[PDB]
């Protein structure tokens, strides 16, 4: 077999162990969770591998598998440039969020590893499929675990914020499917290599355009449509909302260089103008909003969303550097909004039972390990320089600016924005005056569990924000694919 | 004699400086290289230098005398 | 770092009008700061002289009328540095003791009986890890002008010939500044100085009536009000931008 | 040489944040002065080999940004204007450290206070020396993020946690 | 799979990083009539 | 036109001066004496003046 | 108050006061326009 | 005055092992 | 609802349970807390707003008036303008750069 | 789930932060709500996407020297 | 007078020390261990970047033009 | 007068009065690996440095005698008639 | 010149950067004439870098006088700076231009 079926049967096989140890044993929890991290390791061992054999400058799929045999619907694995780093954000952010939420759960253990264990398989195929309706078979695969994850584990609001998830990804994915199997019919079918060689007529790319972007509308979020994920993320368990921000919403980021860069380029460059101001809409309002937000691990979901409308103005910019810092700011959400998530859904929370900003306050003086990283992933929040969120927003925002001028002017103003719900919410959490008086009984700081995952997530992003050409160097080549555009002098060689 | 526009730029001469009185500007810099500008050492050549810069601006000056006459006092900057 | 160690010696009061006599008490720190303040006001031969005095004859030096505002507008800004730097030297050494008596009070006079091993903090100047910097600061602003005036200022100075530092031959206006401008214009700065300083200083120790009569004078409390507000640009800014944010924030999240 | 000017106060700076409680205040304040004062005689050196010589330094260590038509490296330029600046930027610093050992005496924290001066130090030099806009830019924003560390020092009080939003934001 | 360059400089246009050969004369031209100036870039090199 | 309560900003700054009889005039009595003297608070205004004043004259007596 | 602080206070003084005539007998008629550097 | 000493703990040598 | 009313005009030295924030640990909070307390932006009493934009435009007018005067009667150049053999033109890039004073009109 | 430490749980903040969750079981239409809405969903979008269209293509920086123009169009 | 260093790291109270949860083993072993390997690894990784392949073949190309010196 | 303060605390950077009474033990080893570590940096700076103008032979220029293109160029320098 | 390294060989293109005469069927000729025209338009940006640097040594070399002494440089640096983008070859795929 491949290498990249591999990746997807080790967490199935995590799956049967957990569900078999009782019947050769009344088993501890801890034994059940000893053998779903370790199997998330070997999972991220694998990918690993996988990156030390890949060729950067490839433009054919590889570590494919000569099927040969045609069904009607049929897996093809195959990894280009373009996916393998997303494939390596999955893989370092499960084992991180199983570890986070180690004693957190309590109740309903099994069921908790089983579904994380099932959502590393479908998130990791939604970016190994070389189709268009395998993508959505395993984009939209990931809602019913999602929906049972937020009503065993969640919290309070628990029960409509499960409701706000599946019925929006499910109505804005509907519109998705409905463009996909209009292209299958006209081409025949999905299979990324007969279809990217298809070109369209520009009235059918203007009806596939309106159809896929409504379905990353909802998916990105937008503004207006993101009532979903200040209740989801929010109401999520810990290990929920680290997968939720990092890898789900990246989901429709990768989803724009398969379904809309190589295949609808017209219908992309006549219409990024709407693109372009719904996107500076939803840096400024989104931004506004979450200076007057209350609940912490809501000012961390409010915050994802400005963010996803830097690098969803990246990947409309029909530039090489806007491409590129799409992918980087996606890659870098992920490292930081984890580690925010983790502070406020996982510290505190914990601590406290709270999420009120009110009840919070000198938290440095007690927890001066908590208030270092905190302090450091605000700054990666705010697109601080030495981060890899800064080198993502300088080329997604380089690319806006070049592709429509005044759009990228609003969209620089998140260098303004980001940085004062940051500092605010940092000074008065960390700092502010002395610790709360809410506070009856000293907090303790952080335990051996909490640094390491915090301190592992903050190197990342550090060390990807001094040297970038870690991941800049294998994106080059599989980028220069989805640019459309001619120089009169380079073009119609003879 | 002047210095060459070749000479100004063989000698590093800035380029506000490149005018007729650039070549006593050779050896005060020079002299500045060698004193490590210490502003008690060229002396001799500072004056020089100095000086020489003063009479072309006299006769710039006088050069507007006739001119701000020709116009009748009218401004010119 | 003067200002620290008077801030130091006070028992952390920043206050002028809590600050009186302390020339005697801290004689290396009024010095050093009578170093600094005459530089400040690019009093003839400090560092500040060679410095902010070239700035000024080269903005008359350009024969423009932006450059004849701007130096105009300077020497005004000029007349109030003077006057700043005698209120600061003035209220903190030289005036009458504004402040408690406990930093007055010393132990050559007895104040007390059963407590004469403790209890006297007398405003003393700090240790040698203080007046060190303070020290060598001085030196500085004493010679550093003239020691460097020739790398940097210079007349056909070659130190920032590798493009560093590019003037392009028509914006060049060093060689009128040498010549050009008047004696009365390249001295004027001076005159004003030293005729402010005794200005302020007699209207600061002998006539000290005369700034009461200003502030108690509805125009004067308007005046003293605007410049102490700092021309109301902090009120502005949270009234109009900054608290016009939050409500933008809340409208969004309420509404 | 050149690249150590840059590299010591960044050292000073560690030992003395993360590595506090191994030195103590002694060793915080004895190591973050003394690399400082290191730099600064090495910087007053490179003003007489680049300035006095008219020898610009080129130094360029790896790549930073790397894509079409940008290349971004973390390389270092000395040239007249840059030692011009690194002389009040080394004695100035130099000083202050020295001073803040008698004025942050009876404070609780002066590691932490010491480290903050240490890694401003570092920052600016970084401003100075680099061959690019982007990472003058480096500097600019690590000199924000050290003014903000240093006005809210004390962060229990309100107007120090008001002040140092106006300069971060700002 | 392929269509005339004609067809598609008709529903997206030239311009926007779409520069077909021969985008510079006819800016040029374009230029001309609207601002009424002529475009002449300059040498930068001394020699030549 | 006056005001229900005595004050008129004229008689007040009338009364700006140094009072006659103060009851407190004792308590503040040495802020105006010894140190504080006008001679005294400008003693020393000029700190390296008078050294450097006679220094300055032997070497401008340098003819002879 | 401490002698050490006392010398350094007035050598810091006649340090300024003697480079300052100094400076403007040496420096004084070109500056006030009696004389020109040459 | 105390005699408590402060070893140089594990993070020193996996910073300077590190690098 | 309570008044909407900035924490910074309570009184500091009432017992306040958290005498930082100035507030009592039971009272009634309007629903504006964030922006309410003492870590918000301050709230300056000195004048009114119309009263400043009226003090504002005297700054202006007299800063504006001083130009006026300055316009009226400042001093013409007194040096003609300093002349360089070629232009320089070699020196500052060429034809296709920006050159200096070579006998021109004045 | 875990035990968390003991926290002074203000009766007036808790009932604040629930206000603030169900919030918009009350929200109405009114003739100021309607016009809040209509300037944010509609007027200002639609001003910054118009904008948007009449600059598209408008300016290019690239390599553009001295004699040539900024504007494309 | 400086007082002697405190605290408990990790919350470990001065008599006891940190009794295991059962995450260490693989997170340390595992999940780090295999970073220093991968990162070892990633040393001797041949380098297929369309630069590296791109700079060679400008260099050919400005060789042959006064632009870059050849070695031939 | 010293602030009372919770001694359950631990900071990476002391606390709030911390000095240990190895203090100078401890510094004295973290000395001595800045001295290595700033040893390493200054020979890539020697090895690594561009000049693009060398130094006269009898003017002050300390860096002569470390940085390796110098070196290169005044001992090539010294070799003629 | 510089020999062609062993690298260079083994993702040397084999095919004109071009599409015309491709069946696109082919999918074996189709991938390399996508890889050939982005090879090209790679060596022309690289072509430019390698321009900037030179021009960078000559601007520390000259210092003051780099505006007389680095014009050739600058010429080819600005030629490539307007004629090198990487563009794709997604246009150039799905449109063909008769030159005529
Ligand atoms: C750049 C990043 C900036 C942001 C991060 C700032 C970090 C601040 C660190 C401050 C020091 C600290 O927290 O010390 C606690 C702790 C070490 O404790 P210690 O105070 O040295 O005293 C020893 C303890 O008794 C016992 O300490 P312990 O119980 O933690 O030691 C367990 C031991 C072994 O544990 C095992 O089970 C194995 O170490 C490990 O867990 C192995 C390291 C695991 C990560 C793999 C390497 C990553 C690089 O820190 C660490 O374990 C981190 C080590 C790596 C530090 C890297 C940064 C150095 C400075 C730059
Ligand atoms: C490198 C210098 C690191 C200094 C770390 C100091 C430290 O440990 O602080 C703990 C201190 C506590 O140290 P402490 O010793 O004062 O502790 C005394 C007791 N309490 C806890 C009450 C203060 O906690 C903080 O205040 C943390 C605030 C954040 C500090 C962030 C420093 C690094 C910033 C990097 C900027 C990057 C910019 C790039 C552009
Ligand atoms: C340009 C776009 C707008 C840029 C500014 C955006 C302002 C957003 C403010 C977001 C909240 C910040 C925190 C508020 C809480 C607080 O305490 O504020 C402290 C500070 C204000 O503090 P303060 O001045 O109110 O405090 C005074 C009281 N003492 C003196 C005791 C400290 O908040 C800010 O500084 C906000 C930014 C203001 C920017 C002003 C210049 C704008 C220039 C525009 C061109
Ligand atoms: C405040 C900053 C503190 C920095 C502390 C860490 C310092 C790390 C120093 C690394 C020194 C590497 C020296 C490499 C010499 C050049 C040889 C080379 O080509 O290596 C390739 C790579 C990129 O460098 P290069 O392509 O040459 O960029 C041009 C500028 N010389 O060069 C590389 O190998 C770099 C790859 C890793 C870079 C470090 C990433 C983690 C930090
Ligand atoms: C552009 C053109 C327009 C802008 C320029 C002009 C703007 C208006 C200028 C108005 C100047 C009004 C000066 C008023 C002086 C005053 O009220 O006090 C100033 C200062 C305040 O110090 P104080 O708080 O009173 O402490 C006690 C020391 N007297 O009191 C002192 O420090 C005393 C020293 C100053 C006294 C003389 C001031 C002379 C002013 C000329
Ligand atoms: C398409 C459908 C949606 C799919 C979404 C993914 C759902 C995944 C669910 C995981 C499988 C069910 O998980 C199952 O939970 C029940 C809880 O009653 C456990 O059953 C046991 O739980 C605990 C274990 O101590 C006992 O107290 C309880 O008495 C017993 O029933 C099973 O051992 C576990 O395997
Ligand atoms: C683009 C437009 C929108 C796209 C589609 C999105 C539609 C989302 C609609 C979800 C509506 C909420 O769905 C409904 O929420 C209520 C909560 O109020 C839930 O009700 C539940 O929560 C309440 C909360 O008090 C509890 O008493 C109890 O747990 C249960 O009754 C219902 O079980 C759920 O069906
Ligand atoms: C909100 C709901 C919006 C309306 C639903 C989407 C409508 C899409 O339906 C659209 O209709 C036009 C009308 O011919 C067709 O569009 C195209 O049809 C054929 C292509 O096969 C062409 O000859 C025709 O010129 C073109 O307009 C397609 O059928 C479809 O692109
Ligand atoms: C960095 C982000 C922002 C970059 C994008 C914004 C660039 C803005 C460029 C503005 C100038 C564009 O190009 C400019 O257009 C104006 C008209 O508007 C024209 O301006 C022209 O006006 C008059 C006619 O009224 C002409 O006689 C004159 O020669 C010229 O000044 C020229 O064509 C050009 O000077």
């Amino acid at each position: 077999m491949s290498l990249l079926y591999v990746l997807l049967i080790i967490p199935i096989i995590g799956i049967f162990l957990i569900s078999t140890i009782d019947s050769f044993y009344f088993f501890n929890v801890s034994y059940y969770k000893k053998i779903a991290l370790i199997t998330t390791i070997l999972n991220l061992i694998v990918s690993l591998i996988i990156y030390i054999l890949f060729d950067f400058s490839n433009n054919q799929f590889q570590f494919i598998q000569e099927n040969l045999d045609l069904s009607f619907y049929d897996i093809y694995l195959g990894v280009d440039g373009v996916s393998i780093y997303f494939v390596l954000l999955t893989t370092i952010i499960m084992p991180i969020a199983l570890v986070s939420n180690w004693n957190s759960i309590t109740n309903n253990i099994k069921s908790y590893l089983i579904i994380m264990l099932l959502l590393e398989t479908l998130l990791l195929a939604v970016f190994l499929v070389l189709d268009v309706l395998l993508f959505y078979i395993f984009f939209e695969s990931i809602l019913p675990p999602l929906f049972i994850l937020i009503g065993l584990f969640g919290s309070s609001n628990k029960v409509r914020a499960s409701f706000y998830i599946f019925l929006y990804t499910l109505l804005g994915s509907l519109f998705l499917l409905l463009s996909i199997l209009t292209m299958s019919s006209i081409v025949g079918t999905t299979y990324f290599d007969v279809l990217l060689k298809s070109s369209f007529e520009y009235t059918t790319q203007l009806f596939l355009f309106f159809g896929i972007f409504i379905a990353f509308a909802v998916k990105t979020p937008v503004w207006g449509l993101n009532s979903w994920l200040l209740r989801a993320h929010v109401e999520s368990p810990l290990g929920g909302s680290i997968v939720l921000a990092a890898i789900v919403l990246k989901l429709s980021l990768y989803g724009v260089f398969r379904l809309i860069l190589p295949i609808l380029p017209q219908a992309s460059l006549n219409l990024t103008y709407i693109v372009y101001a719904i996107g500076a809409i939803t840096v400024l309002y989104a931004s506004f909003s979450t200076l007057r937000t209350v609940d912490v691990k809501e000012l961390i979901a409010y915050s994802s969303v400005a963010h996803a409308a830097i690098y969803l103005m990246g990947v409309f910019s029909n530039t090489i550097q806007g491409l590129e810092g799409a992918i980087l700011l996606g890659l870098a959400h992920g490292f930081v909004s984890s580690g925010l998530f983790i502070c406020a859904g996982g510290i505190l929370y914990d601590r406290t039972g709270t999420r009120l900003i009110y009840f919070f306050r000198g938290l440095t003086q007690i927890m001066p390990l908590f208030s270092l990283f905190f302090f450091i992933l605000c700054l990666g929040n705010a697109g601080t320089p030495l981060t890899l969120n800064f080198v993502g927003e300088f080329m997604s925002l380089y690319g806006t600016l070049e592709r429509l001028p005044i759009a990228g002017m609003l969209a620089s103003t998140s260098i303004i924005f980001s940085a004062a719900y940051s500092i605010y919410m940092y000074n008065r959490i960390a700092f502010g005056g002395s610790v709360s008086l809410y506070f009856i009984d000293c907090f303790r700081d952080l335990t051996k569990r909490e640094f390491f995952i915090l301190f592992t997530l903050v190197s990342f992003t550090v060390i990807l924000g001094i040297y970038p050409s870690f991941v800049l160097d294998g994106l080059h080549y599989n980028i220069s694919s989805v640019v459309y555009g001619i120089e009169p002098n380079a073009s119609y060689l003879t | 004699r002047r210095a060459t526009r070749e000479e100004m730029r063989d000698a590093k001469v800035p380029l506000a400086y490149r005018d007729s009185c650039a070549h006593l500007l050779i050896p005060l810099n020079r002299c500045r290289y060698e004193t490590y500008y210490l502003p008690w050492k060229c002396e001799d050549e500072r004056h020089s230098y100095e000086k020489c810069q003063y009479l072309e601006f006299k006769k710039r000056v006088q050069k507007m005398e006739e001119l701000r006459e020709a116009k009748g006092g009218a401004r010119s900057n | 770092l003067g200002a620290g160690s008077v801030i130091h010696a006070v028992a952390d009061n920043q206050d002028f009008r809590k600050f009186g006599g302390l020339i005697s008490y801290l004689p290396l720190t009024y010095s050093v700061m009578l170093i600094a303040s005459l530089s400040l006001v690019a009093f003839p031969f400090m560092t500040g002289f060679y410095s902010k005095d070239f700035i000024l004859e080269s903005a008359y030096g350009q024969f423009s009328f932006s450059g004849v505002a701007v130096y105009i507008i300077a020497t005004i800004g000029a007349i109030f540095t003077t006057l700043y730097s005698v209120k600061v030297l003035y209220l903190t050494f030289l005036s009458n003791p504004n402040g408690p008596r406990t930093y007055y009070r010393l132990a050559i006079d007895n104040f007390f009986s059963a407590q004469a091993i403790k209890s006297y903090k007398p405003a003393h100047e700090g240790d040698f890890f203080l007046t060190l910097p303070l020290v060598i600061l001085a030196l500085f602003s004493i010679f550093f002008g003239f020691i460097t005036k020739d790398i940097f200022i210079g007349l056909g100075s070659n130190f920032f010939v590798d493009n560093s530092l590019f003037i392009h031959p028509i914006h060049e206006i060093m060689i009128d500044t040498e010549f050009a401008v008047p004696v009365l214009f390249k001295l004027l700065p001076f005159i004003f100085t030293i005729s402010f300083s005794v200005i302020a200083l007699t209207l600061s120790e002998l006539l000290s009536e005369l700034v009461i009569y200003f502030k108690f004078s509805r125009f004067g409390y308007n005046i003293f009000g605007f410049f102490n507000q700092r021309f109301l640009i902090e009120f502005f800014y949270n009234k109009y931008i900054t608290n016009l944010i939050l409500n933008l924030g809340g409208q969004i999240t309420k509404i | 040489m050149y690249l150590s000017i840059i590299i010591l106060p960044l050292l000073g700076s560690v030992v003395s944040g993360f590595f506090g409680r191994k030195v103590g205040v002694s060793g915080a304040q004895l190591i973050t002065c003394s690399s400082v004062i290191i730099t600064t005689i090495l910087s007053i050196i490179a003003f007489f080999e680049v300035g006095f010589n008219n020898i610009p330094v080129t130094i360029n260590i790896f790549r930073w940004i790397d894509s079409e038509w940008f290349i971004i490296n973390w390389g270092f330029q000395y040239d007249s204007l840059t030692v011009s600046m690194l002389i009040p930027v080394l004695i100035i610093s130099s000083l202050v450290h020295i001073y803040s050992i008698s004025y942050m005496s009876s404070d609780p924290h002066n590691q932490r206070f010491f480290s903050y001066l240490s890694l401003f130090t570092f920052m600016m030099i970084i401003l100075v020396t680099a061959n690019n806009y982007l990472l003058m830019f480096v500097g600019w924003e690590g000199v924000g993020v050290c003014s903000y560390l240093l006005v809210s020092f004390w962060f229990t009080r309100i107007a120090a946690n008001q002040s140092s939003i106006s300069a971060f934001l700002t | 799979r392929r269509r005339p360059i004609e067809e598609t400089l008709a529903e997206i246009g030239e311009g926007r990083g779409i520069k077909p050969p021969g985008y510079y004369e006819r800016r040029a031209q374009r230029l001309k009539e609207k601002y009424g100036v002529d475009i002449n870039p300059v040498c930068a090199d001394p020699d030549q | 036109k006056p005001n229900i309560t005595g004050f008129d900003m004229r008689e007040f700054l009338r009364h700006t001066k140094t009072p006659t009889y103060d009851p407190w005039e004792r308590h503040e009595a040495w802020r105006y004496t010894g140190r504080f003297s006008r001679f005294n608070r400008f003693k020393g205004a000029l700190p390296g003046f008078g050294i450097a004043t006679v220094a300055f004259t032997a070497y401008c007596v340098f003819e002879h | 108050v401490s002698r050490v602080h006392r010398f350094l206070a007035t050598g810091l003084g006649a340090s300024m006061w003697f480079w300052i005539f100094y400076r403007a007998k040496k420096d004084g008629p070109v500056l006030l326009g009696w004389k020109h550097p040459w | 005055g105390h005699n408590v000493e402060e070893p140089l703990g594990a993070a020193f040598y996996i910073a300077v092992g590190g690098i | 609802n309570p008044p909407r009313i900035k924490r910074q005009f309570r009184d500091p030295h009432a017992d306040w349970w958290d005498k930082q924030e100035r507030r009592n640990f039971g009272e009634p909070v309007h629903e504006d807390h964030d922006i309410l307390g003492m870590f918000s932006p301050y709230e300056y009493t000195w004048i009114t707003p119309g009263k400043g934009l009226f003090q504002i435009g005297l700054f202006i007018a007299s800063f504006l008036g001083l130009c006026y005067v300055v316009k009226l009667t400042y001093p013409d150049r007194v040096s003609y303008p300093r002349e360089f053999e070629g232009g320089l033109e070699r020196e500052l890039g060429g034809a296709g750069a920006v050159r200096a004073f070579l006998c021109l009109d004045d | 789930g875990l035990q968390h430490y003991k926290i002074a749980m203000d009766p007036a903040l808790v009932r604040l932060g629930s206000m603030i969750s169900n919030r918009y079981k009350y929200f109405r239409w009114t003739k100021r709500t309607a016009l809040v809405s209509f300037m944010y969903v509609v007027v200002v979008p639609s001003t910054i996407g118009y904008l948007a269209y009449k600059t598209d293509g408008l300016w290019d920086l690239r390599a553009k020297r001295r004699g040539d123009l900024i504007s494309e169009r | 007078q400086y007082d002697p260093p405190t605290g408990w790291l990790w919350g470990v109270r001065p008599g006891e020390k940190y009794q295991n949860e059962g995450w260490e083993g693989p997170f340390f072993y595992g999940f780090w261990g295999s970073l220093i390997v991968f990162a070892i690894a990633y040393a001797y990784k041949p380098d297929t970047s369309i630069q590296t392949w791109a700079l060679e073949e400008a260099r050919r190309r400005l060789e042959a033009e006064g632009i870059l010196e050849d070695p031939n | 007068p010293k602030i009372p303060y919770p001694k359950h605390v631990w900071s990476p950077a002391g606390g709030w009065y911390a000095q240990p009474a190895n203090w100078k033990q401890n510094t004295a080893i973290f000395g001595l690996v800045i001295f290595g570590i700033t040893a390493m940096v200054w020979k890539y700076s020697a090895e690594h440095e561009v000049r693009h103008k060398m130094p006269e032979p009898d003017r002050f220029y300390p860096s002569r005698y470390w940085v390796k293109q110098i070196k290169d160029y005044e001992r090539a320098q010294k070799e003629k008639q | 010149p510089t020999p062609e390294s062993e690298a260079f060989l083994a993702k040397k293109p084999q095919v004109p950067p071009t599409f015309d005469g491709v069946d696109y069927e082919d999918n074996k000729r189709l991938k390399q004439a996508q890889d050939a025209i982005i090879r090209e338009q790679w060596v022309q940006v690289m072509m430019g870098r390698l321009v900037r640097e030179e021009l960078s040594k000559c601007y520390y070399r000259e210092g003051v006088n780099h505006l007389e002494k680095c014009g050739k440089l600058r010429e080819r640096y600005l030629q490539l700076l307007a004629n090198a983008k990487v563009k794709g070859y997604l246009f150039e795929q799905q449109n063909y231009w008769s030159k005529e």
